[PDB]
């Protein structure tokens, strides 16, 4: 088990393009179920992907679409991070 | 903290006599 | 059965990797260093036979361990000149307990990616202060009085347990360098990196 609908980096890639660049709203059911997905990835030992799409998020989520997508990235990397921290004693990167 | 973590005694050769070429 | 021939791959690549970790990070002056091809990648190998023999004294001592699958990671860790702990080289290991034609290969071609993302890693890590040394430390999965028997393999080559000082650093960032599945090995490399 994976999956944010679904898997493959490249996939994984697709979805969160077709939603951020499009959608522009605050679905908060949504952010969540990220959120969970980013830890997940965390407890399935899977760091390389979870920085990139950490690091995609970024990209796509900084440039902007208003500011709603600005405090949601922070609000990901937060639980992301607290959770790396205790379970590698480590936060992550840039 | 614990003891699971293994290590050589030997140290690998130093950048000085490595240049000692 | 297999236990010994992932040994063998796991083995081979970390040697080859070490190496390339002591170029890429100048812990060595470029001038030790032979180019060579190794999975196909252009990669650095020390020529310096002590050097040389060092390196393989641990590999060889790990090896056993590796067989029986008692080591959980493998990491090379860079020291300063004070021997506080820079950044270490973190490879996690599993090996899921069957088999047909060509797995070692695919296992290969995916380790493969690991030497690349080691050769342009300078783009993701902050350069050490210079005088650095390194170090290898295995971690084993259980604390077992059987791990360090089977380690100490060569006399003149001992084995001993690490000090807190030895693994402590403060601080550490992470940067995930490489990841993969397969049947025989499962495995990621992060490189934990001091903070200031």
């Amino acid at each position: 088990p994976n999956l944010a609908g679904a898997v493959e980096f490249n996939d994984v890639k697709t979805l969160l393009r077709e939603w951020i660049t499009t959608i522009s709203d605050p679905m908060e059911e949504d952010i969540l179920q990220v959120v969970k997905y980013c830890t997940d990835l965390i407890e399935e030992k899977d760091l390389e992907k979870l920085d990139l799409v950490i690091k995609y998020m970024k990209r796509l989520m900084q440039q902007s679409v208003e500011s709603v997508w600005n405090m949601a990235f922070d609000f990901i990397l937060d639980n992301v991070q607290v959770v790396l921290q205790q379970t590698y004693g480590s936060t992550l990167k840039v | 903290r614990t003891a699971n973590i293994l290590k050589p005694l030997m140290s690998p050769p130093s950048r000085e006599e490595i240049m000692a070429t | 059965n297999f236990g010994q021939v992932v040994a063998d791959v796991l083995c081979e690549f970390l040697e080859v990797a070490v190496h390339l970790i002591l170029y890429v990070r100048e812990v060595y002056p470029v001038g030790i260093f032979q180019k060579r091809k190794k999975y196909n990648v252009p990669v650095q190998m020390s020529c310096h036979p002590e050097l040389n023999q060092y390196i393989q004294d641990t590999l060889h001592c790990v090896k056993p361990l590796l067989e029986k699958n008692d080591v959980e990671k493998v990491v090379v860790v860079i020291l300063d000149k004070e021997h506080r702990p820079v950044e270490k080289f973190v490879f996690e290991i599993t090996q899921p307990p069957i088999s047909s034609d060509s797995l070692l290969s695919h296992v290969e071609q995916l380790l493969a990616a690991f030497i690349l993302k080691i050769s342009v890693c300078d783009a993701v890590l902050d350069h050490n202060p210079p005088g650095c040394t390194f170090t290898v430390l295995v971690h084993t999965r259980e604390a077992a009085t059987r791990n360090m028997e089977k380690i100490q393999v060569i006399k003149d080559f001992p084995w001993i347990l690490a000090d807190e000082q030895d693994v402590h650093m403060h601080d550490p960032r992470l940067i995930p360098l490489k990841t993969m599945t397969s049947d025989i090995l499962k495995m990621q490399l992060y490189v934990e990196e001091r903070a200031h």
